[PDB]
């Protein structure tokens, strides 16, 4: 469909703090 | 005077074998032993240090094992002829140690050398010197008053060695030769200081590893675990175990996911997956500019569904630019796969909705930085362009980038993994990752030091130096030293006893 045909996207990353300091 | 020191060595080794049978056959064995005496005394006695320290250093150098093993018998033997030898061979350890890391233009084989000057003394111990200890003593004192003095080129040159060793090959299927040359890793390491950057560069170093690539093996960064809990702290080793268990906990999600889309039989192509994780355990990543496809925001926004549940108390600040993709490539003369990553994935994103892109909107709707595209145009341009091309041509490079996407494509492979950057790193990054321990010793040592005072009073600071090089995994500069005084002036533990610094007291 394109020049690139999207099979995989991938990534990290982190789930942050909610709570009051 | 007139041979060489070992031809001297071999003749007074024949000598002496000499005068033990003039004994045996004739002379006398009350006498043998003045006898031995008094020849050890004439040709060993009294030259104790022009045979034993060029004609040491010298054959150790040359490693005759022979000879050295000769010498060592003869000056096992003899008056006192060891303790020359243990200093000047132990000298010579300190040297021929310092000949490696005091090097600042040669940095590119550090870690190899190390390890050869480690097997070389081993081996002169360990045949040389016959398994005797007293080396082993020197040998060890003399490898930790060496790498007291540079802490901070090896911990990173040998935590990229680490990672080096720490690559999934076809080379190597013995885990075993790599659980020994681990072992060697940790035992002749222990030698380097400084280990809190080596720490958290091993921190740097699991994200680099399994973010892009695979893994030497999974015993391997078992293995690394458990040892390198050893011989530091055991809060020390708590981000690693936690780098693992967020993993799992990733995987878990995975597996909840994809159970969860197995009623939505997804037949799709388009893939989203994202790996989380908390901060307390990992290398901190913060959020930079960068522009993303809208379908991807929208996967971004199934994201935010997907992560509000389990154990809500979680709030997006999510990371799109870190991960690596597999990907199809359309070419003319065959169609490809690409690994490739997402600094790259964004790039070829835009080559396919248009080909002829020049660098102002490449700089825009990408959005990213200038530090990481000029290497992301590193990789398959400058140089090697038959996906993108680039028109500055060399390692030098111009801020007029004009791109037509290219047709023309070929290799003699499938699975095209061209990805050097994010199994690479920058030098600032390098410097800004170390400085995310320089001034992060801060609390730590504000904590050792005010225990210390909360403990004894007056302490002179060259004991708090001492107490401080006990408890901390690296060493503490003399000027953080003054950084900790005076901020703990500052914040009201510290009072300069009899008017000078000599001694403390813990009133505010």
């Amino acid at each position: 469909k394109k020049r690139f045909e999207v099979k995989k996207w991938n990534a990290v990353a982190l789930w942050a703090w909610d709570i009051v300091v | 005077q007139e041979r060489e020191v070992p031809e001297y060595l071999n003749h007074v080794s024949k000598r002496l074998e000499e005068e033990g049978d003039r004994v045996i056959t004739y002379l006398d064995h009350s006498t043998q032993k003045p006898l031995i005496a008094c020849v050890e005394k004439q040709l060993l006695g009294e030259h104790l240090t022009a045979i034993l320290q060029k004609g040491l250093d010298h054959l150790l150098d040359e490693n005759r094992v022979p000879d050295l093993a000769q010498m060592y018998q003869l000056f096992s033997r003899v008056r006192g002829g060891q303790q020359a030898l243990l200093q000047h061979w132990s000298e010579y350890i300190k040297t021929f140690g310092t000949a490696i890391v005091i090097n600042p233009e040669k940095d590119k084989d550090m870690v190899q050398d190390l390890l050869d000057f480690k097997d070389k003394v081993d081996h002169v111990i360990e045949v040389c010197f016959q398994k005797n200890e007293r080396f082993v003593n020197l040998m060890k004192e003399s490898f930790e008053t060496f790498i007291n003095k540079r802490p901070n080129k090896p911990a990173e040159l040998i935590a990229k060695h680490v990672d080096s060793k720490l690559r999934a090959g076809n080379k190597e299927a013995t885990d075993e030769e790599l659980e020994r040359t681990l072992d060697k890793i940790m035992i002749l390491f222990r030698f380097i200081h400084g280990k809190d950057v080596f720490e958290a560069f091993y921190k740097k170093d699991l994200a680099k590893r399994l973010l892009v690539g695979k893994s030497a093996s999974v015993d391997a960064e078992k293995s690394m675990l458990s040892k390198l809990k050893h011989e530091c702290g055991a809060a020390f080793t708590s981000k690693l175990e936690g780098m693992f268990k967020d993993m799992e906990l990733s995987k878990d999600i995975m597996v909840h996911f994809k159970q969860h889309m197995q009623n939505q039989s997804d037949s799709g192509p388009i893939d989203l997956t994202v790996n989380i994780l908390t901060m307390g355990y990992w290398p901190t990543y913060t959020p930079m500019e960068v522009h993303l496809t809208p379908e991807m925001i929208k996967l971004q926004e199934v994201f935010k569904a997907f992560y509000l549940g389990k154990h809500s108390g979680r709030k997006l600040q999510w990371q799109t630019t870190l991960g690596h993709a597999v990907l199809k490539a359309e070419f003319k003369e065959g169609k490809k796969e690409f690994q490739v990553s997402l600094f790259q994935t964004l790039v070829l994103l835009m080559f396919n909705e248009g080909d002829g892109f020049s660098f102002e909107e490449i700089k825009m709707a990408t959005g990213i930085e200038d530090s990481e595209l000029r290497r992301t145009l590193q990789s398959l341009a400058c140089g090697k362009a038959r996906v993108l091309i680039k028109s500055p041509k060399g390692k030098e490079v111009e801020d007029g980038d004009k791109f037509i996407f290219n047709g023309e494509f070929k290799h003699k492979l499938f699975r095209i993994k061209i990805n050097q950057i994010q199994m690479k790193e920058t030098v600032e990054e390098q410097v800004s990752t170390t400085e995310r321990v320089f001034q992060d010793r801060q609390y730590q040592i504000d904590a050792a030091i005010v225990r210390i005072m909360k403990m004894r009073k007056t302490l002179g600071h060259n004991l708090l130096v001492s107490e401080l090089y006990n408890q901390l995994k690296f060493p503490v500069k003399p000027g953080d030293l003054k950084k900790r005084i005076e901020s703990l002036i500052d914040r009201d533990y510290m009072e300069r006893d009899k008017d000078n610094p000599n001694q403390y007291h813990y009133v505010a």
